[PDB]
């Protein structure tokens, strides 16, 4: 049948949301729903702070790599396409989101950087990076490109145009079970469009608990 | 790969999903069959759930009203990483703190719960409930040597839930707490219930039997043995009320909360619960809360219930486990 952008380009999202402050739905007689997490940012930043074990997590699947899964993922894009060192993953980001990382991080490490603007150009940023004006562009770069998988680690601008696109195979969805102040949310997942079929073990890291929920999209 | 058909034939005598036991329906289990990695720990409890209804024996019982069930079970707690107040359906725990802060004071009184409004044990201190156990000469609420007194006077003769035991009687408690925090390595720190002597003198035995600690590099760790376990309504808030009990011991002995055991014996599940449990299986598990206990507490009877906090419960809608209307 006919194939899946996302699944020819396993083209995933990876987010972490927190509990947004909805002034006094607060106390009992609340009801919750997966839509109680979808604080993503605030001010340019992370609601909370900064969350160690929520980051092991983030590097730990964005930079991990099965060699032994190329060959197969290779010829699957070339048929797609009508054709014939060191594997790495591509993070695909928005401006905004990729401002608010500390120069010391940037570029992500081990990842093919792709960063999604219109107010700047290739000759605005100094690092080793691609830059990209349209998300159809992105799809022309993976095409050219050798990696593993493509992960889309959002800005919720960004989040929000992939998910109405369905250009996600799959969302790796953090839920902090704490509140915060915020102002930019992610996108209300459609029940139907995508249902939850992992969670992971519970945890507690800089004072609030968290786990990790895989949302994968439905036939 | 070679392994792989030696899997095959080892299963030789895992016979046809006929005899599996009561006729259950797979799509009343379609979004927790689903599910590829369960790993949130709330699935220890449901996954027992789904276990008994799947497997379980069909028996009668004291009640009547059958159940379905199975022997031996475990639950591991990580209380150094959350607290595991279930979140398929509501739960509160205000009740089984002023149960647990009851039995610390070693009272028999129900009337003291009952007027803080808490009527966990209202139904085993009527007059017909007392008189149904022989108990004619025993005054209404008055639930006997059960948990609270054995925790503090053990081997003391009840007269009545009025009385001074004062130096009457082991107190097991004061004796565990100073075994954790003198003799940490000890084997034999256990809190027992279970008096053989007064059983027919209490309300009714207890169902948790006994605790036994265990205290590794500033860490405390319980396991708690329950002899007869309600799946559908007490198993709940037992796992609730003995992570609270484990942090407070661990408090008021300078320790770390850690592990908090559960070993179920009798495991069942009442059938006019089924309905309700099947709805639940069907809920994902939101993560877990956090328990806060005043930290200027030092001693184990001096906790009141404005020093419990429990933050960012985040759970699905309460469920009556038995729905009529
Ligand atoms: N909790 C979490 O997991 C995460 C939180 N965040 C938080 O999110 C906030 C940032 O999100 P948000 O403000 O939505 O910003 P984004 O990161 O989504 O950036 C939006 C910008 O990216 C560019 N862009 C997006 N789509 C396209 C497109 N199709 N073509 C060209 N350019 C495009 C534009 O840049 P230009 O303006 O140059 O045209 C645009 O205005 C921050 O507070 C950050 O801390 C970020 C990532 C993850
Ligand atoms: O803390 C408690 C107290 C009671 N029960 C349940 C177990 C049984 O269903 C019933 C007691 O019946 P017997 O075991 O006494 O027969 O109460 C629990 O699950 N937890
Ligand atoms: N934390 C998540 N699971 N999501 C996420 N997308 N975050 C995230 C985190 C970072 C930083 F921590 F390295 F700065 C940078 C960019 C993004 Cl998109």
């Amino acid at each position: 049948m006919m194939e899946q952008v996302c699944d020819v380009f396993d083209i995933y999202a990876i987010c972490a949301c927190c509990k947004v402050e909805s002034k006094n739905e607060g106390k009992k007689n609340e009801v919750f729903n997966n839509y109680t997490f979808r604080g993503l940012g605030n001010k340019g930043v992370l609601p909370w702070k900064c969350n160690s074990l929520d980051m092991k997590y983030f590097c730990a699947v964005t930079t991990y790599v099965n060699e032994s899964k190329y060959e197969k993922l290779k010829y699957k894009r070339c048929k797609y396409l009508n054709k014939e060192k060191k594997l790495q993953n591509v993070v695909v980001m928005g401006r905004t989101s990729w401002e608010s990382i500390p120069k010391k991080f940037k570029p992500l490490s081990n990842r093919i950087n792709v960063i999604l603007s219109r107010t700047l150009k290739k000759e605005d940023f100094d690092e080793d990076v691609y830059i990209i004006n349209k998300v159809e562009d992105l799809i022309v770069l993976l095409g050219k490109l050798n990696y593993y998988k493509c992960f889309i680690i959002g800005g919720s601008v960004v989040y929000q145009e992939f998910l109405e696109k369905k250009l996600i195979k799959k969302i790796y969805f953090t839920r902090i079970n704490s509140t915060y102040e915020c102002d930019v949310f992610f996108p209300e997942i459609n029940e139907n469009e995508y249902q939850i079929i992992s969670v992971s073990d519970v945890y507690t890291s800089n004072n609030t608990t968290l786990d990790f929920i895989i949302y994968k999209k439905t036939n | 790969d070679e392994e792989e058909d030696d899997f095959v034939y080892f299963n030789f005598n895992k016979e046809k999903e006929e005899k599996n036991k009561n006729s259950i329906h797979p799509n009343d289990f379609q979004i927790y069959n689903s599910l590829k990695y369960k790993y949130h720990p709330e699935y220890q409890y449901l996954n027992i759930i789904y276990d008994i209804m799947m497997n379980g024996n069909k028996q009668s019982d004291r009640t009547g009203v059958g159940v379905l069930s199975k022997f031996g079970y475990i639950m591991k707690f990580d209380l150094s990483q959350y607290f595991p107040l279930l979140t398929t359906k509501k739960l509160f725990l205000r009740g089984i703190i002023e149960e647990l802060l009851w039995f610390i004071r070693g009272e028999t009184n129900g009337n003291t719960l009952l007027n803080k409004n808490v009527r966990i044990w209202e139904a085993n201190g009527t007059r017909e409930f007392l008189d149904n156990r022989k108990l004619f000469h025993r005054e209404v609420n008055d639930l006997g040597p059960i948990y609270g007194f054995q925790w503090r006077h053990f081997g003391a003769e009840y007269t009545n839930m009025y009385d001074n035991y004062e130096n009457k009687g082991v107190d097991q408690l004061k004796n565990i707490i100073n075994l954790i925090k003198n003799d940490p390595t000890s084997r034999r720190i256990l809190l027992c219930a279970w008096n053989v002597k007064d059983l027919d003198q209490m309300a009714l035995p207890p169902c948790h039997i006994l605790c036994q600690f265990y205290v590794f590099d500033g860490k405390l760790s319980c396991i708690m043995y329950q002899r007869s376990c309600d799946l559908g309504l007490g198993v709940p808030f037992n796992i609730a009320s003995y992570s609270i009990f484990t942090h407070m011991i661990a408090q008021v002995c300078n320790l770390q909360p850690a592990q908090f055991i559960h070993v179920l014996g009798n495991a069942h599940v009442y059938n006019n619960h089924i309905d309700s449990l099947k709805i639940q299986l069907n809920r994902i598990p939101y993560p877990f809360p956090t328990l806060k206990l005043n930290p200027d507490i030092k001693n184990i009877e001096d906790f009141t219930i404005s020093d419990f906090t429990i933050q960012n419960y985040v759970h699905h809608e309460k469920i009556s486990m038995d729905m009529a209307a």
